[PDB]
């Protein structure tokens, strides 16, 4: 419903 | 660092009638940080009974939190909000008018 | 009409005094579905609209595990943040992430966002076109080149094009009655007088879904915007909102004065006059 960090 | 000042707006969430049970809201919105005191206030001490929206933000990423609880307005009995935030040098008090 | 799914995800730190507190919650328009609370004892994704319940228990389990990896990876992020920043141990930051997408009339893809922002600002955002992204600053610039060599946005548009737009259409469908709704203002306006040569003219609007109006003032024809006081859209807490918009004016000048409303909900903008 809902699907990585910077 | 970026803080931008809650706008406080207290109000009921149907027209207010003496002796006809209501819900009480106070809604702060274009906060930043999201660490927030609010408080709803009957005759100036805090009401225990509140319940609060889950924290969420706007296209421009300030913060916005619903604060509520039922009530029955009366003739003599005084409302408002206290909030505190760290944009604001002591805590506010906006007070409930129903006649806006 | 169009429609949008978002979901809002904000994690604050909170050095030594425990790990991050993270929040999430999903909306379909202005209505919020579910919530997640890093801090509350059940440590699941929970219903907040009565269309969802419905939903069985792989969706629950399924929603629970990836909220929680969502909130491991704003963790992460936390620290690499206060890296690329230079930042102390010490003080609080707030990462907050939001993703979704709209669907025109037909309920086909229409456009897909995925956008971050650190202590408030801007940090990355995914383009229009969701091959590209926009890097606020250098420290941005460095996720940039990061997410370009992992192949970051092909995944996402793989998501925004597809899952996002298909539970969308699936909530349209289950939540009908409250989300394909569109309930129109009540309108009115209040007259006091501040002193015995002045009196302030608000116009109101009540129990309206969904939350998007416009509310404006004119004298003699013209706009008032730098006279007038708009208060921020607000929820009564039933599904509906609520605004309002005040100029005072002269006392003996209301009839010049004007305020009009415009909506979805209404088959034509409404204009009110004291006279």
């Amino acid at each position: 419903x809902l699907a990585l960090t910077v | 660092m970026i803080q931008r000042t809650p706008k406080i707006q207290v109000y009921s969430r149907h027209p207010a009638e003496n002796g006809k049970s209501n819900f009480l809201n106070c809604y702060v919105s274009g906060f930043h940080p999201s660490d927030i005191e609010v408080d709803l206030l009957k005759n100036g001490e805090r009401i225990e009974k509140v319940e609060h929206s889950d924290l969420s933000f706007s296209k421009d990423w300030s913060f916005y939190l619903l604060y509520y609880t039922e009530f029955t307005p009366t003739e003599k009995d005084e409302y408002a909000c206290r909030v505190n935030h760290v944009t604001l040098s002591q805590p506010k008090i906006v007070k409930w008018d129903r006649d806006m | 009409g169009s429609h949008s799914m978002r979901y809002f995800f904000t994690s604050v730190s909170r050095p030594g005094r425990g790990e991050p507190r993270f929040i999430a919650v999903g909306y379909v328009d202005d209505t919020q579905f579910v919530r997640f609370d890093s801090d509350a004892a059940s440590q699941r994704m929970e219903p907040r609209a009565p269309w969802i319940e419905q939903e069985g228990p792989e969706y629950w389990d399924g929603e629970t595990r990836k909220v929680k990896a969502h909130s491991q990876t704003h963790r992460v992020d936390l620290g690499t943040l206060r890296g690329y920043y230079n930042q102390s141990e010490a003080g609080s930051h707030t990462v907050q992430r939001m993703y979704g997408c709209d669907v025109g009339s037909d309920w086909r893809f229409l456009r897909g966002y995925h956008q971050y922002a650190y202590d408030g600002k801007d940090y990355i955002a995914l383009k229009e076109d969701l091959r590209s992204w926009t890097a606020a600053d250098m420290a941005a610039q460095t996720t940039k080149h990061k997410w370009e060599a992992a192949h970051v946005a092909e995944q996402l548009r793989a998501y925004l094009e597809g899952t996002c737009v298909e539970w969308l259409r699936r909530y349209l469908e289950n939540g009908k009655e409250t989300l394909q709704r569109t309930d129109a203002p009540k309108t009115h306006m209040t007259h006091h007088a501040v002193s015995d040569h002045e009196a302030t003219l608000r116009c109101w609007a009540l129990s309206f879904y969904p939350a998007e109006i416009t509310l404006t003032w004119q004298r003699d024809g013209e706009d008032q915007t730098q006279d007038t006081e708009l208060v921020e859209t607000r929820p009564a807490g039933d599904g509906t909102f609520q605004k309002w918009a005040a100029v005072v004016v002269p006392s003996g000048q209301e009839q010049r004065y004007t305020c009009h409303v415009q909506h979805e909900g209404l088959p034509k903008p409404l204009t009110l006059r004291w006279e």
